[PDB]
């Protein structure tokens, strides 16, 4: 009597907690520095509380390379789930800064690339609407559901694992590029046809054109266009979440 | 809460912002393209003459309607604070 | 309550369909230890009271060994304590 | 206080076991009075009469607080004396011998109490 | 009822955990979390001292746990403290208001989101949820709440910016940097609207509301 | 003082219109709790060292002690509380 | 009636945890190093002064302006509590007194008034019914509030000089250079022509 | 085999080198640099987030080592648990693939030169090069692939810029600026070719 | 378990192609999971602070 | 009168913990590393040479400019305490007057005046005694003032350079080609060819 | 005369403190990492290899370029050490020596005699004698002025190259055309052919001879 | 594994000395028993045997307790050691070999290798937590 073997307890509340914190550090709105970290311990402590005594525990000694290995093994799952999910919010401040520098809001990169000067305000913009959009379609739940469910396809054990799997990953850079180009697209076109117009002052007297004029109106007509243009981007959040996730789903197993 | 509300709440905000700036921009638009238009006249072209009557009339711009756009945006944070504890989630 | 009793039927109601933890476990230690001090100043009282039957031999001995279980749930909080301050000190 | 309710018993009867000391004593140096009985104490009986009081309300800080200010039964006498002495030598020698070895008892037993309390606390 | 050693070992251990009952279980990770967030925004990230802020917190929160906190005094330390209610009981009856107070912040998502993770049974109403479901439930609301507020406070700082960066644009001043003129005009905003009261009167709001 | 009664027939017409926890008041009712325990020992050892009858070796022991044990409760509770206060002051929001 | 000598120790000693929370919340300090940050932000350079210098010379400074305050409490609680006359909980309510006098004379009305609500405070009455729980938040408050106030306008003249420079680059043509790398050593000249700590220091100083 | 308590200090120890063990002996280094070179070609330098970028040249070096870390668990991660060899015998065994794979990707000249920095008269052999002069060796042909493969993406970036500022001079503009019309048209050729995945595979082919 | 002796059909496969408790113990198990858990909490904050590492460069 | 040696040690120990705030606010460390890092950013480098260099130099500056001051007091305080002839308080007072002295002749007497004015002093004759209270802040805001002077002026021939480069760019017509690329390696040259790094010590020790 | 084992311990422990001080200021690293710090602005590309790998570059380069130094003062000084033929005193005293005259056969002479002067010292009859006091600080002073000497040779091809892009993109009209993004890959291009890292680090060893 | 390992030596070296303590108790507690031989292990080799294979016990077997208001019982158990006689001194009449010196002798021996297999596994186990603690 009065056993409390501890080693069993320590091994079946480990790994999952590894994991689950592994998903914490990296995973988008609860790898935010403004939590501060004892709330986000106690969040994957209590989450695995929970979830560990329905698993099958494992019984591999801390003190073994196979330990290293699993945990080397769920630092991996863990951020590979965060980094993915992190790809659309990505693509959103791509989208954004590209917005703004065609806006004309910092001319600097063009003459002085990386020189300490620069603020794509709009990248900020976007990237935060972004954020709260993914609050309020609940996305961190489903994270966390996914954890969670990425046991039954691949459990703690040491499995064995793919290849090109990992490319999908890496290939996920893509979308972030593609996605971005859309939704410039729906407002970068017309103010290409606004230089264009700009051009056709400018074939007529020359100079007395551009950097006096252009400026200004460009950076008004950015402003209105894209504040018409806001109502879009929530379709296109619900499609960036949607292709993060289902390749999440698919390519994780 | 719901999405329409934040997108809402950006199309506002910025529409704000648009408000707030939109008179700074014309005036030095409209001097600009002043400035523009007579140097075409007069045949005349300095890319420098264009910047000094610019920064006048941009300056004079915070003089006339620098009180209008500080009190419409204080508005904006006030009512923005305030309706913070309605739409949390 | 009247619900908490339709709660108590439904539970076996799933029951029917369908066909101890470590804060347990520690409540269960600290109720045996303390029953065990419990009993040895239950003796020690009834011996003091001049019942018969009741051996000076026996008090000593439960009374040691409930000094000797004492201090082992006191080095089991010490290091349970420890274990927990240095999971709460791990950086995330 | 909850540390009085668990020290009571065996201090109760550790200050009932002193009171009989000094009440068997008191009967060993009164031997030799012609006319003098033997009293004792039935400790079982007290000990439950301790352990089974209003002090007085003081308004201000001038107002004097409250000022606080056992039953004896004689020996059955077991050899007639021609003085009235009762006290017999070898049964109070008998129960002096036990209750200092009671006394003692209750002394180891309260300062176990005592020094497992302080155990529980240092760290 | 446990013996004298063993209630002084449980209040002993228990006092440890009061940091994890503060960050965990209470009012204190929202307006922490909304607090660095401003200073995230206004542009001085070691403006108000942690310490201050730290303050401020504490003092907030204090003033609005004060009916849970009396609800538990009145149901459960005073009896308990009166020889009433035993230690292992006065846990349970002063644990129910905490619960009720974490049960109306959280969120229906997050509920039957962590139903669902335990493999428990249907929870028909809110009186057959436990407190391993309710906990990080609560948590996650709390956070998801906080993060809320932050964002729409985050927006009117980058307004300013976006208009400051614009307005230099307009006269060709491209190489001025526009967060060192932004700076004092969100100092000068945050100073003007009452940048404290407001943000004290809607934190309060939005935990009573 | 006649501020003073003023403040009593206040404080009756607030019982008359009757008919809040505070955490510095409960620590200052334990620190009192503490240091009439002590006070009273001491009291109790004083009487019996000037030879007053009455007071007995052992009840003056035994108080000495419990005032000890609620004395090591207090100097554990403050240890707990004061680590508990540094480390949340210690956090970074 | 009085504490115990252990008592006594026990909760000095334990009082002494508070200090560096009673210096910031309570005191002159938080209002002046905010000042000198924001004044940092402005110079141009964000770390010119070391963080140490700042910190002792808003200490001495706080310690400075406290002075009075720290006198009457002396005269108050200090000596009298020192000498056995009266006891440590009478010496702490009366020494609470100036401090609480001087955190009131600089309180926003409005921080007061809202901590007082969320304190479900009913009918106050006399300036001297505010308890100290409820007068600390809103003397941080105010004090915040005040150093905002003071460093949003200590950042004007920079911004002039900028503004200056950068038209003045611009409009003569060379569009090309950083206007804020001409302007730092012109942002130094004018805070040492102008003797800026000293005007600093006497500003601070004359604000309450 | 040594004491436990001493291979425990060990294990520790070399955990805090990951950092460097990830830069100078794997192939990350390339990766980041091409990564940066390209984002400085668009023209945008905050377009991808540092974070993302650093994250996807993580990916490409677990897949890019993944072949070597097999070789690893064969010689080393199997072996130690049959105790056929271990310690020394396999450490040593399990970095012989590392040792491989820098020498394929070490040109000659820095190995010369780094031999000649450290008077290495009888090195011989060219699979019993130390450590010492494989790695900063390794670190320098690193550099330069990931500059000539920079420079490789930078052609196509540049010739399109040569274009639109050249159409533009042509058709009488001359006061439009040509890198915001070249933005665009530069991330629609990006996207349309699918830029990113043949990089990718080039980066796989280029080892 | 009829896969566990597939397993044991597989290892002799492999092996051809290569050719009550008391305060002692109670104690021992303890001290042995304290020291094991300390060893996982330094080597997994010794990863994480590797992550962060490469994380917070500047590509 | 001569403190017990247990005493004496707790006060030595305390008195070596306070050793960096020493080392800002009374010697000449905060000067030289305030016009190090000015320096540094002048030169369009921000992080060229190591912020643990610097450090180096300036405290090697430092102990050579101090050094005078140290043998005075180890000829007047600590030698004689080190031989037990004199008592730690009196050794200590003894030290303090060479250290004053140093710092008074590099304060400035409108500093002095406004923190004598600020604590309310009474009236002092001559610098013979002037609390250390009193000295050190206006000490420190002394050392603020001229080290802000002294990069201020610093700050001049790399504007010269900067200013020239540009303007020889703009005449040719180059209207979009930065100057800062071409003027790093002349201000790199320009620093270089007037032995900058050791002119520049030299005039930081004179100036003391 | 020896040192107690206790004190030799703590000596020894104390010292290993001052690694990176001995490095910086002492060994050839001062003026490797600076030179890096100024390569990576003249390629135009401020990110350039990552600060972690320039750094550990420097530090291979410095392990070899003070090789026969290290070797050195292993063989006269911490050898008898290891073998007990000498004392900790003995040892620091002799060890010093080879990497004394390293430090000052890279010190130039101005900045000795400025150090001396400045320290009020006596005439030094010649090199042997010079107090490592007044070698310390001015070998890093001649240590920060070699390095920016190399640094602005370095910066010499990159500035022709954007002199010549920037001509012919003006003699051909383009005037709003800016020549660091076009002039950025040609950088790339020379540093590429001319195998620039390997012929950097052979130029920056043989400068140390 | 390798820590279990590593500290398995002096953990059951310790464990036989706790059996044997309780061996040469139970000699002292029936040192007056008329007609009892003393009983004695040779550590040594039992030691090397525990070693080699694992603890084992005479039964320890139970009754099974499936559901949570079963009666808990357990029938006699005992370690796997070889119980050997100790060579007596002396005769007596009453038949017992138990002479009291040497169990005192052996008790207070046992009583110090005890002590010191507990210093031993102490320091070994700090001398980890020195190692692991950072």
């Amino acid at each position: 009597v009065t056993s409390e073997q501890w080693l069993y307890w320590l091994h079946l509340y480990f790994w999952p907690l590894l994991r689950v914190l592994a998903l914490i550090s990296t995973a988008p709105i609860l790898s935010e520095r403004a939590i501060p970290k004892r709330v986000k311990l106690g969040l994957g402590i209590m989450i695995t509380l929970v979830i560990a005594p329905s698993l099958p525990a494992n019984d591999t000694p801390l003190f073994s390379i196979a330990a290293l290995w699993l945990a080397m093994q769920q630092i991996l799952i863990g951020i590979a789930l965060g980094f993915t999910m992190q790809f659309a919010f990505a693509a959103v401040r791509t989208a954004g800064e590209f917005i703004g520098l065609q806006m004309g809001l910092s001319f600097a990169t063009f003459v002085d690339p990386g020189s300490h000067l620069n603020m794509p305000v709009l990248a900020r913009i976007m990237d935060m609407l972004a954020m709260l959009l993914f609050l309020t379609f609940n996305g961190h739940l489903w994270l966390i559901s996914l954890l969670v469910d990425t046991f039954h396809t691949l459990p703690i054990g040491s499995n064995p694992v793919n290849s090109n799997a990992f490319m999908a990953l890496a290939r996920a850079g893509g979308l972030i590029f593609l996605n971005g180009l859309m939704l410039a697209l729906p407002v970068i076109t017309l103010l290409l046809t606004l230089n264009l117009a700009l051009g056709l002052l400018n074939r007529m007297a020359p100079q007395l054109s551009i950097f006096v004029i252009g400026f200004p109106l460009t950076l008004t007509v950015g402003i209105m266009l894209m504040a018409a243009l806001m109502p879009l981007i929530a379709p296109f959040c619900e499609h960036l979440f949607s292709e993060i996730f289902n390749l999440l789903a698919d390519i994780v197993s | 809460m719901t999405p329409e509300s934040v997108m809402m709440m950006g199309t506002e905000a910025m529409k704000v912002a648009l408000a707030l700036a939109a008179p700074l921009l014309l005036v030095a638009l409209i001097t600009g393209l002043i400035i523009s238009i007579l140097q075409a006249a007069t045949q005349i072209n300095e890319m420098t003459l264009s910047f000094i009557p610019k920064i006048v009339a941009v300056f004079i711009a915070i003089i006339v309607a620098g009180p209008w756009m500080l009190n419409l945006l204080l508005d904006y944070v006030r009512t923005l604070f305030s309706n913070l504890p309605y739409i949390i989630g | 309550a009247i619900q908490g009793i339709e709660g108590v039927i439904s539970q076996l109601q799933a029951t029917a369909m369908a066909a101890v933890s470590f804060a347990g476990q520690l409540h269960a230690a600290l109720d045996r230890i303390s029953d065990r001090q419990a009993a040895a100043r239950v003796q020690a009282e009834k011996f003091t009271l001049g019942e018969p039957g009741i051996a000076l031999n026996d008090v000593m001995a439960d009374m040691q060994k409930a000094s000797v279980s004492m201090q082992m749930g006191i080095q089991v909080r010490n290091k349970l304590v420890a274990a927990y301050q240095e999971v709460m000190s791990m950086q995330v | 206080d909850r540390l009085d309710a668990a020290l009571r018993f065996q201090q109760e009867a550790l200050n009932l076991r002193a009171q009989r000391q000094e009440i068997l004593a008191a009967n060993i140096a009164n031997a030799d009075t012609p006319g003098y009985q033997a009293r004792d104490i039935d400790f079982a009986s007290e000990l439950k009469k301790v352990m089974v009081g209003v002090a007085l309300t003081l308004t201000s800080s001038h107002h004097i607080p409250a000022q606080a200010v056992v039953d004896l039964l004689y020996r059955v006498p077991d050899q007639p004396s021609l003085d009235g002495n009762t006290v017999d030598m070898d049964r109070e020698r008998t129960q002096f011998a036990d209750n200092s070895l009671k006394y003692q008892m209750g002394l180891t037993v309260l300062g176990s109490q005592l020094k497992g309390m302080m155990n529980v606390l240092q760290g | 009822s446990w013996s004298l050693s063993v209630q002084t070992l449980v209040f002993i251990t228990s006092l440890t955990f009061l940091p994890a009952i503060l960050l965990m279980m209470t009012s204190f990770t929202r307006i922490i979390i909304v607090f660095g967030l401003l200073r995230n925004a206004l542009g001085t990230p070691s403006a108000p001292p942690n310490q201050v802020l730290l303050g401020l917190a504490l003092f907030l929160t204090f003033f609005i746990m004060s009916p849970v906190i009396d609800k538990i005094y009145v149901d459960a330390y005073q009896p308990f403290s009166e020889q009433k209610i035993s230690m292992q009981e006065a846990l349970d009856k002063g644990a129910q208001p905490l619960r009720a107070f974490m049960l109306r912040q959280t969120r229906e998502a997050d509920l039957a989101l962590f139903a669902r993770l335990a493999n428990s049974g249907p929870l028909q109403g809110p009186e057959a949820v436990p407190m391993r479901i309710l906990l990080p439930a609560y948590v996650t609301s709390e956070l998801k709440t906080a993060f809320q507020i932050g964002f729409t406070i985050f927006i009117p700082f980058l307004i300013i910016d976006l208009v400051i960066a614009s307005v230099l644009m307009a006269l060709g001043m491209m190489m001025v940097p526009p967060a060192t003129i932004a700076l004092p005009f969100k100092l000068m905003l945050f100073v003007l609207v009452d940048g404290w009261q407001l943000l004290m009167g809607s934190l309060a709001q939005s935990f009573y509301s």
